């Protein structure tokens, strides 16, 4: 996160930390006790699928306080329409091997319904993005979780404000190279507040470099995937670690 | 009535039937108040609620 502040411990209870072999890989969002939404591109070059870990309750990466929670990722589900190496349909549904135990520090983010999210949330101006990614383009990632409040644009206004952006995405952020999300933040939550409740509206995806002036952040439009997400969450687990499910 | 405008006054989800007939709902872990629009938590950690801020 470039141009943000530290998320006070506990105020980003749904944020997830994805690790490969112990290494920081990506961020993700907890939407239930066994389900984590992330970003497809985070798995394009995955090393050993049998070393994928999700960490809930994490805050400061240099200290263990007992609130952290570790679970093995049992399955990573990706829409059929996703093309590795590209950016459209950048969404992934992870199934934890065992459930996280909800506590004051581990809480799921509401996955809203299609209608509510398209005609009401999609219009809330400011939302939050978080992750332990780079604090500057070509800079070092963060030790403490970062959060940044960014403004969502209209697909039309985004294109023009820049002289590649499907309807499965939406822009948000700022063009003055001062605020944005970076690599390390991919797969993290774009969360919207409405009537006393946060909901998942975007997934940190790609974007021309990090905090690149003249550019906005691109986030996967979650709303285009609620039904996909739900059908899978209500299905029975099929063998295999990496699975591609049809989309729509 | 139809709940397309202002979320039909629902705290969370709503859906409008026939004409003038609408119904607000809540995400799991919540229940709809007698009020008709408000959702109140039914479990210890409802989605989208931040315990440290909630508990004040
Ligand atoms: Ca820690």
């Amino acid at each position: 996160i470039v141009g943000g502040k530290v998320c006070p411990k506990g105020e980003c209870p749904w944020q997830v930390l994805l690790l490969v072999n112990g290494a920081q890989l990506c961020g993700g969002t907890l939407i239930n006790t066994i389900w984590v939404v992330s970003a497809a591109h985070c798995f394009d070059k995955i090393k050993n699928w049998r070393n994928l870990i999700a960490v809930l309750g994490e805050h400061d990466l240099s200290e263990h306080d007992g609130d952290e929670q570790s679970r093995r990722v049992a399955q990573v589900i990706i829409p059929s329409t996703y093309v590795p190496g590209t950016t459209n349909h950048d969404i992934a549904l992870l199934r934890l091997h065992q459930p996280v135990v909800l506590t004051d520090h581990v809480v799921p983010l509401c996955l809203p319904e299609r209608t509510f999210s398209e005609r009401t949330l999609a219009f809330v101006r400011f939302s939050l993005v978080s992750g332990w990614g780079q604090l500057l383009d070509r800079g070092a990632t963060a030790l403490e979780l970062m959060v940044l409040n960014v403004p969502r644009l209209m697909t039309q206004d985004c294109l023009q404000q820049s002289r590649n952006i499907t309807e499965y995405m939406f822009c948000a952020g700022y063009s003055d190279g001062s605020k944005d999300s970076c690599k390390g933040d991919s797969g993290g939550p774009h969360a919207t507040h409405y009537r006393g409740t946060w909901y998942l509206t975007g997934i940190v995806s790609w974007g021309q470099g990090c905090a690149t002036v003249g550019h906005f952040g691109v986030y996967t439009r979650v709303s285009q995937y609620i039904e996909w997400l739900q059908k899978l969450m209500r299905s029975e687990p099929r063998p295999g670690v990496l699975l591609r499910a049809p989309f729509p | 009535l139809i709940c397309v405008n202002e979320n039909g006054g629902c705290e969370q989800y709503c859906s409008d039937h026939t004409g003038t007939k609408r119904s607000c709902r809540c995400h799991e872990g919540y229940s709809l108040l007698a009020d008709g629009v408000s959702c109140t938590p039914t479990v210890e950690y409802p989605c989208g609620k931040i315990p440290i801020l909630e508990k004040r």
